[PDB]
RNA sequence: AAACUCCAGUUGACACAAAAUAGACUACGAAAGUGGCUUUAACAUAUCUGAACACACAAUAGCUAAGACCCAAACUGGGAUUAGAUACCCCACUAUGCUUAGCCCUAAACCUCAACAGUUAAAUCAACAAAACUGCUCGCCAGAACACUACGAGCCACAGCUUAAAACUCAAA
């Protein structure tokens, strides 16, 4: 997180904020301030470390930062409020949605695709192709099947070392 | 509208639920049966597998789990 | 952000009541706050009967104090305003002042019809 | 009638229950829901559509464990009524309604109006509801009853939920 004593993204650039009287800053920082300013000043390092053009918010870059920083304010809210299904709910869209977005800006600008996974910390990851219950059954099942797999390749290895040893005595 | 057909649907549930009830005894001894069972088909489909595979017993350290048992 | 307190004291004498008032705004500034003002509302009769601290109280003084601090130190201010015998009750709102107030035109006219429909 | 008679009235102290008036308002939320006060966090998406089963939710009732307990209250007990009264009426009290942590996953969960976009000119239009339609997409339906059932499968559900037939029968529904 920023440092409390940063100042608000408003009066950051006003001239002779450095010169003002420290209780004057304070006022002006993020300790004095709420948390959605906090997350206006952490977008805005994103944007400038990600994005070409820091000013345009339209871009597909812009939208995936903007609303990464949405949805790890969503996280430390949850870490706080574990039952609060209005806000899980709104964790869980806004993840949809950035996939959404990355899946758009890989098929579009592959370059700019991997600066914001680098950037963001984001592990992009694909869909699965078919969307079925794993029931006890199946999972059982399919354990057993690769159990199954495993000792039959074991087998078909220890039927290549006796037919080769055999070989070698008839010469 | 009037609720005729509600009321045909009201009774039907109404015998069942009393059906249930005067037979929960037999009803209970005859699930705990198709259970039975069902953990039998169920191991048998497994052996199947290792038996077509070439296998003579099941893979060293294989237990099939119980998957239908209330605990 | 700026909030306001909104402080009932103990009807006392006025050495007692700058103590009072001296440890209370010392306490927001022991959690980070910048105390702007300290304003004396008076002392009153209650609207109704107040009990706090196994005692009854039918008068008290009314003062505010308008502050700065972070998000973080309502939460214990309240606290701490629970525990001091000299408060009959202490409530920290959101100053008035910073939300501002939108523009009116006037009263839009509301069809009946909706009235009934909605 | 029963019940109480450490009962009732005034006054004072006093909650882990419930939230007059505002509210003749029609707001917030995906829905379910949400109407005492304060604060903190906070209400996804710069094209739409997109799931019985994936993902996350989902009133009331109910289950498991530990608490609270004013009042209400299934059941139960008592009083009365009645041809009978396992009711309606009166009284008492419990599970339960609350909190905490897990479940369960249903509703006439209903504006009984699928989402999005567009139109008010055509014929306005079976009827009633709620003026009549177009584009596009998903879901769903194909006589009644059997059937919110049977069997199968899945499920913390085990007197459950979800999905959901057939035979016999009828000329209606
Ligand atoms: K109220
Ligand atoms: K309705
Ligand atoms: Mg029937
Ligand atoms: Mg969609
Ligand atoms: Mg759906
Ligand atoms: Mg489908
Ligand atoms: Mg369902
Ligand atoms: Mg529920
Ligand atoms: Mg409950
Ligand atoms: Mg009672
Ligand atoms: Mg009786
Ligand atoms: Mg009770
Ligand atoms: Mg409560
Ligand atoms: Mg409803
Ligand atoms: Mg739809
Ligand atoms: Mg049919
Ligand atoms: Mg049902
Ligand atoms: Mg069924
Ligand atoms: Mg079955």
């Amino acid at each position: 997180d920023p440092p409390p004593s940063t100042l608000l993204k408003d009066y950051q650039n006003v001239p002779g904020i450095e010169k003002v009287d420290d209780v004057v800053k304070r006022l002006l920082s993020l300790e004095m301030a709420n948390k959605k300013e906090m997350l206006k000043i952490k977008q805005e390092q994103f944007m400038k470390k990600i994005v070409a053009n820091p000013e345009d918010t339209r871009s597909l870059e812009a939208r995936i930062i903007a609303l990464s920083v949405k949805i790890r304010s969503y996280e430390e809210h949850l870490e706080k409020h574990r039952k609060d299904k209005a806000h899980k709910r709104y964790l869980l869209m806004s993840i949809d949605q950035r996939k959404k977005m990355l899946k758009n800006l890989r098929n579009t600008n592959y370059d700019v695709f991997e600066k914001i996974c680098w950037g963001l910390g984001i592990e992009y990851t694909f869909p699965p192709l078919y969307y079925r219950r794993a029931h006890r059954r199946f999972v059982t099942k399919k354990a057993l099947c690769i159990r199954v797999f495993q000792e039959t390749q074991k087998l078909k290895k220890r039927r290549r070392a006796l037919k080769a040893a055999a070989a070698a005595q008839k010469q | 509208k009037n609720v005729l057909k509600i009321r045909r649907r009201k009774m039907n549930h109404h015998k069942y639920r009393k059906l249930v009830k005067k037979t929960r005894f037999l009803r209970r001894k005859v699930q705990e049966g198709r259970l039975r069972r069902k953990q039998i088909k169920f191991e048998k489909d497994l052996r199947r597998i290792w038996l077509k595979a070439g296998l003579k017993e099941a893979p060293e350290g294989w237990q099939t789990p119980k998957i239908y048992l209330r605990g | 952000p700026r909030y306001e307190l909104a402080l009932i004291l103990k009807a006392m004498q006025r050495p007692e009541t700058a103590a009072t008032l001296k440890r209370t705004i010392e306490a927001l500034m022991d959690r980070g706050a910048i105390v702007r003002d300290l304003e004396n509302l008076g002392e009153r009769a209650l609207p109704y009967r107040i009990s706090a601290h196994s005692q009854q109280h039918n008068r008290g003084g009314y003062f505010l104090v308008d502050f700065y601090a972070p998000t973080a130190a309502v939460e214990s201010m309240v606290e701490h305003l629970s525990r001091d015998i000299d408060v009959i009750r202490g409530n920290i709102v959101k100053h008035p002042l910073t939300q501002e107030l939108k523009e009116c035109e006037g009263i839009v006219p509301v069809p009946l019809a909706e009235k009934l429909y909605s």
